[PDB]
């Protein structure tokens, strides 16, 4: 279900090392280790679309990039994002985004 | 029902390559790595599909003549070919391909002893 | 007595249910394929304009579908010989019979 | 015939919808798309003609005699598209305004323009002003209608 | 070849149990049942833009022979019906827009202007160049401009055709223009989005034009205009 | 009376919506989509060619081979075909 | 006697199609993995798209085993960047082979300075000119000695297509400035 | 502001497998431990095969293997492309950098190649 | 019909085909035929 990407992140991994805390101590099953990453991903869509509405801006030099299974992946180097209350630079950046 | 199907196209092809000899279901799931496919869909396969099948004989606790009415021979069936007045009545350039072999090489030795073909 | 008013009434009736099933036939076509839908290109204004012209100028009645025996000669060209002629033939009437 | 005939007959009754075969062989969620469309109010211009150019001029009941042409004018009519879906959204309706189709005009009647002209008008266009009107011109001939 | 045959008289005409009064009728040309669809799809068409008889008849001429050739087999009918109509047009002398063939067919500005471009190398034919002045008069008439106007936005055409002031420019955005700067020059005043609409060119197009001729606008008009509004007083944008 | 507009607005959206997803499913799969075909077998005992291509949003001469090489056809008398995909 | 009567002006060569056969089979969907300038989408097209800084070009790779580079600037660097894309595939770890290289078409352009007259050349070479103002800005002159497309714009630029070498655009193009330069504004 | 949406995701995902350990039978206790553990963890040549005489178009691997920067993760509502210059189109959005975390809902985009 | 036979002609399509034969000659001799209806001209008459 939906993009599972977010699977990925430090919010995403943090909780699935939690789980797999659980499932050492065998205090839960995979198959609801799974299913609470499932609910979890739907929470974290929702809150993500309902609940955020900020935005930002950005430029920079694109060094690589691919396209497949409906999902693009970049790596952009000398990134600026650029913000009306925040400004970043980066050196390069790792980009993956899917719809 | 996928996996009976699939069953039924892999029985075809072992037949073709010559492994006529009589099996299980269950050696068929162990050959094919597909015994997880739980105990109760074995089983309905195993005495509900599997025997009203008219392809395979049941003998004893075993499935026989494969992957429908056949009778084999090595593809040789010469008298069967022959038959006497009666002439086969006909044979399907179908069935001779799945019998064993392709049947080109037979049939242009056939083309050269009695037999004809038509274009049906 | 049917003057121009019924006879057209009549005619005019004939011409639009028979526009009504060019538009619902081509708008079911579009559906079937489905959205590029559009209304003006649906109708067919030679439909009404012809099927009246047709009938005036020859003097038959009906789209010609549905016969034209039955209201022959209805219509015609005014004959002018002398004024009181055209006068006359404004005010003539018929009557009609086997 | 033209005040009220020909409106009544068009508002009357042929009120129609049209609705596809969504949902074929699966489907679900919501929408077979249907339309309906209903007819109102009705135009008819002056007795008209087009030029091969394309430029519209007023027409001489005269001038359709001696080239042939047809004393008719041109109709339009109100169109109504009135989209309510089966659920999303009931209100999508758009007005139009739409050329059907040229209707023949009877002589001085209350729409072949001469009717609002007097004596010397008519005698200026070129029209007698004893003649008794009344009758259609299709194809450069007057054609009478019998009772 | 054959009649049709249809709905007889009170009947025997087997209906055994049936409901079929003795039978139905029969097709004889489906391999041309297409090209009897053209020129119904052609007609139509020219009614929409109220041609004379004449056109349609050359239409049914230049399809015949197309379809005839089969040399772009293949490609929308009416796709192909639409762009012998459109040639039809330049070659009877008065040309007409592509936009204005979009509005009355189901097929878009590129197929008819790609299916032309191949009837003119397939049919070895080719029109005249068109010009601004075919256009000065349908475009006067829905404007309801009087004779004098429409004779003014002519010279201007031609005026500016021949002083070059807008070079590669379409033919429509320099019609577009002289027939605005015309209007606007005179009591019956037309506004951007108005032309536009007839015209079926986009207003800002019409805005750039006209800003490239207003710098020579006197010289532009006829020696006969009765200067409604002065050129002193000509507006700008 | 018509307003030319060099294409029209919903010929337009049929392009703006053909221009985002095809039916042009890449079929280097075989397998699962013949997986999802046994599927939709278990829902009915037999379908109509147009909703079987319709189902699987692929083209037609592949899974028509596959008709071929598994499955059978059948007239029932209301011309259109249709078919079903037992081995039996 | 000059050949013309002002002579050749440096014709530029713009742009270049070239393909190439690698002789066997991929898997371009491994490929759009592994690859870091490439895209891949079986729901659009059939081909994995790649484009290389070198001489900037980009290639289209079938899974037949044939591709197609465009974008050089000159034939030597577009067999340079199909040998480049090859060396690509090669590191991949996949059998590729330079086979079959064959330059498809040559585009070239070129300016002359001068304003020229549009309706008169397509009056005057009606049988070849298509000249439409209302659709294309420019005249589209089809040229049959060496087989060339032309594009003409009043401003006096002009882009030729069709070509296999480059002698075809200044032969094309030597036959054609003497008439243009002839209707000079 | 956003360690708050972190809390608000703490609420949501809490509530809504609560009735998903009551169908496998697991205490309450469990769940806690997890929300507690899980909140303290986020804070010429006519030869026509050889081709080594181009060797080294290529560059380092080895950008990909650390992924050391910063990432990003969202998705994309328009993707856009004119010679080398790239034009990004983007929706939705987590974007950790430097060890920060941060949001957008939609993003646009520009960049050169 | 004679394609048809020749070919494969089926059953009651030669048994439609005899019938509208049957049709055709008897309209072409008369076409006045009280209990069946008439052949006609594309344009409405009745054929001659």
């Amino acid at each position: 279900m939906a993009y599972q990407l977010y699977r990925n992140t430090t919010l995403g991994n943090s909780l699935q090392e939690s789980l797999d805390e659980l499932i050492q101590s065998q205090q839960i099953t995979p198959q609801l280790a799974l299913q609470v990453l499932l609910q979890f991903d739907k929470a974290i869509n929702a809150a993500l679309a309902q609940r955020v509405r900020n935005r930002v801006n950005f430029r920079g030099s694109l060094n690589t990039y691919r396209f497949c299974d409906n999902v693009w992946t970049f790596v952009l180097n000398d990134v600026e994002f650029r913000e009306v209350t925040e400004l970043i630079k980066v050196d390069k950046v790792k980009i993956v985004a899917c719809d | 029902f996928g996996v009976l199907a699939k069953i039924v196209n892999y029985m075809k092809t072992r037949h073709q390559r010559g492994d006529t000899h009589p099996l299980t279901l269950d050696e068929i799931l162990d050959e094919t790595q597909h015994l997880d496919i739980g105990l109760k869909q074995k089983q309905w396969l195993m005495t509900e599909a599997l025997v009203n099948n008219p392809k395979i004989e049941v003998i004893d606790g075993k499935y026989a003549f494969k992957p429908k009415y056949n009778v084999r021979d090595k593809k040789a069936l010469l008298r069967l070919l022959d038959q006497h007045d009666q002439r086969g009545l006909g044979g399907i350039l179908l069935e001779d391909i799945e019998e064993a072999l392709p049947n080109s090489q037979k049939a242009v030795k056939a083309l050269g002893d009695q037999i004809l073909f038509v274009n049906r | 007595l049917d003057l121009a008013g019924p006879l057209l009434a009549f005619l005019f009736r004939g011409m639009f249910k028979n526009l009504l099933k060019e538009v619902r036939i081509y708008a079911q076509k579009f559906i079937d394929r489905g959205k590029d839908f559009n209304l003006e290109l649906a109708i067919k204004t030679r439909i009404i304009s012809d099927g009246l012209k047709y009938s005036l100028a020859t003097g038959n009645w009906g789209d010609q579908k549905k016969a034209h025996q039955a209201r022959a000669g209805v219509s015609q060209v005014l004959n002018r010989l002398t004024f009181a002629s055209t006068l006359s033939h404004l005010r003539r009437l018929n009557s009609p019979i086997g | 015939f033209i005040q009220m005939s020909v409106q009544r007959i068009v508002e009357d009754a042929p009120p129609i919808d049209l609705q596809a075969e969504a949902q074929h062989a699966s489907g679900e969620v919501e929408e077979p798309p249907r339309y309906l469309l209903k007819f109102e109010q009705i135009y008819l211009s002056k007795p008209t003609h087009w030029e091969r150019d394309g430029a519209p001029s007023p027409m001489m009941p005269n001038e359709a005699r001696l080239r042939n042409l047809t004393y008719s004018a041109p109709l339009y009519v109100d169109i109504t598209k009135t989209v309510i879906k089966e659920g999303e959204e009931q209100l999508q309706t758009q007005h139009q305004k739409t050329f059907i189709g040229k209707i023949p005009i009877m002589l001085r009647s209350t729409y072949c323009l001469l009717n609002g002209l007097t004596d010397r008008d008519l005698c200026e266009l070129n029209e007698c002003p004893l003649d008794p009107g009344g009758y259609f011109i299709i194809n450069g001939s007057e054609k009478v209608l019998i009772a | 070849l054959s009649t049709m045959i249809g709905k007889g008289t009170g009947a025997a005409s087997f209906d055994e149990f049936g409901n079929s009064k003795y039978q139905n009728r029969r097709t004889m040309s489906s391999s041309d049942r297409a090209m009897m669809n053209a020129f119904k799809e052609i007609t139509t068409m020219a009614d929409r833009i109220n041609l004379p008889r004449n056109i349609v008849d050359r239409t049914n001429n230049l399809f015949k022979q197309v379809y005839e050739q089969k040399s772009l087999k293949g490609r929308a009918n009416d796709a192909i019906a639409s762009a012998c109509l459109y040639i039809a047009c330049r070659q009877e002398g008065v040309p007409r827009t592509f936009k204005e063939i979009c509005a009355v067919s189901r097929i878009s500005k590129k197929e008819i202007g790609r299916c032309f471009k191949l009837i003119l190398k397939a049919l070895e034919t080719s029109v005249d160049l068109i010009t601004t002045g075919d256009f000065m008069s349908r475009f006067c008439s829905n404007l309801c401009l009087p004779k004098q106007v429409q004779m003014a936005a002519t010279h201007i055409a031609r005026k500016a055709v021949e002083l070059d002031l807008v070079p590669g420019r379409s033919p429509i955005s320099v019609a577009a223009a002289a027939i605005y700067m015309a209007s606007q020059a005179s009591a019956e005043k037309r506004t951007q989005k108005e032309i536009g609409d007839i015209a079926g060119v986009a207003d800002v197009t019409i805005r750039q034009s006209y800003r490239l001729i207003y710098p020579r606008a006197p010289d532009l008009f006829p020696t006969d205009f009765k200067f409604d509004t002065p050129v002193d007083k000509l507006p700008q944008l | 009376t018509n307003y030319k507009p060099v294409a029209n607005h919903q010929y337009n959206i049929e392009y703006e919506r053909k221009k985002k997803e095809d039916g042009k499913r890449a079929r280097a799969d075989k397998q699962h989509v013949l997986d999802m075909l046994f599927s939709a077998f278990e829902k009915h005992q037999y379908y109509n060619l147009k909703d079987l291509v319709d189902i699987t949003k692929q083209p037609v001469v592949y899974l028509k081979e596959i008709l071929k090489e598994i499955g059978v056809q059948n007239v029932k008398g209301i011309h259109k075909n249709t078919w079903e995909l037992k081995p039996e | 006697t000059p050949a013309s009567e002002s002579s050749g002006i440096v014709p530029q060569l713009q742009n270049i199609v070239s393909t190439v056969n690698l002789g066997c089979k991929l898997d371009l969907k491994t490929i759009a993995l592994r690859a870091r300038n490439a895209e891949y989408n079986p729901k659009r097209f059939a081909a994995v798209i790649m484009r290389i800084r070198e001489p900037r070009t980009t290639a289209l790779i079938f899974s037949s085993g044939k591709m197609v580079c465009t974008g050089a600037k000159s034939e030597e660097q577009s067999r340079l960047a199909a040998r480049k894309y090859a060396r690509v595939v090669q590191k991949l770890g996949f059998p590729a082979k330079f086979l079959d290289f064959k330059i498809q078409n040559m585009v070239g352009s070129c300016d002359v300075k001068f304003p020229i007259r549009l309706e008169g050349l397509v009056l005057t070479h009606q049988q070849f000119s298509s000249y439409e103002p209302e659709l294309f800005p420019g005249l589209i002159y089809r040229m049959i000695k060496p087989r060339i497309v032309l594009l003409i714009f009043v401003s006096g630029k002009v882009v030729l297509t069709g070509a296999k070498v480059r002698a075809e655009i200044y032969e094309a193009f030597e036959n054609i400035y003497p008439i243009l330069k002839g209707f000079r504004k | 502001t956003v360690p708050k949406l972190y809390r608000s995701v703490i609420e949501d995902v809490i509530n809504d497998v609560r009735d998903i350990f009551l169908d496998d039978g697991v205490d309450e206790q469990v769940l806690m431990e997890l929300k507690t553990l899980w909140e303290n963890k986020l804070m010429g040549q006519v030869e026509e095969e050889p081709l080594n005489s181009e060797d080294d178009v290529s560059d380092e691997e080895g950008q990909e293997l650390f992924d050391t920067e910063n990432v990003v993760v969202c998705q994309y509502d328009k993707i856009h492309r004119s010679k080398n210059k790239w034009k990004f189109h983007l929706k939705d959005g987590i974007m950790n950098l430097n060890g920060r975390d941060y949001i957008f809902s939609k993003a646009i985009g520009d960049a050169e190649w | 019909l004679r394609r048809n036979e020749q070919n494969g002609a089926a059953a009651h399509v030669i048994a439609e085909d005899v019938k509208l034969l049957q049709f055709h000659v008897a309209t072409m001799v008369d076409n006045e035929l009280p209990g069946l209806p008439r052949a006609m001209q594309k344009s409405g008459r009745p054929l001659k």
